[PDB]
């Protein structure tokens, strides 16, 4: 009665959001040092979990 | 199999989406700029591991 | 003693914000990145349910 | 077809609209630069599914 299961995943990479969806919550934050880039705009590449 | 499913998980192109995702899908940022959330999915949502 | 309530259902679509309602409710907050237009500015005709 | 009536849903121009409108309309975000949102008022409100 001790037993087992599988099940199987789906993680989406290198995706690029819809463009009515591009938003931030709110305006001032995820802001780097005043001299930086500011690297989240770019096309993501990672996935973490 | 029986039901050709998969499930998504936890998952989110950044840390700084990856932070927000504790404590649940209550305040959790789904999206940002181009950065981009998956909240849980699965048998396994409310359980600890 | 199991039957069927039918309701039928009304959507608005496509259709504009009036003169007063045009605001904001706070400074920063559905911001885009710097370099993008800003889609909420023009007339919708996109839906979601 | 006694009323001559019909309900509206939960339903908005936005994704970002559909987001903040999620655990009701406490801080339901109404409307927005052309935006707007509809909360559901019905005899199914309040219900699950």
């Amino acid at each position: 009665l001790v037993g087992a299961m599988d099940l199987t995943f789906v993680l989406p990479l290198g995706l690029f959001n819809p463009a009515m969806e591009r938003f931030a919550a709110h305006a001032g934050d995820l802001v780097p040092a005043p001299g930086h880039p500011e690297p989240r705009a770019f096309p993501p590449r990672q996935l973490f979990f | 199999g029986l039901f050709q499913e998969a499930y998504p998980i936890t998952c989110a192109s950044d840390p700084a989406l990856l932070r927000s995702a504790r404590d649940g899908e209550a305040h959790a940022r789904e999206t940002h700029f181009t950065q981009y959330l998956i909240y849980d999915a699965s048998p396994l949502k409310g359980l600890s591991l």
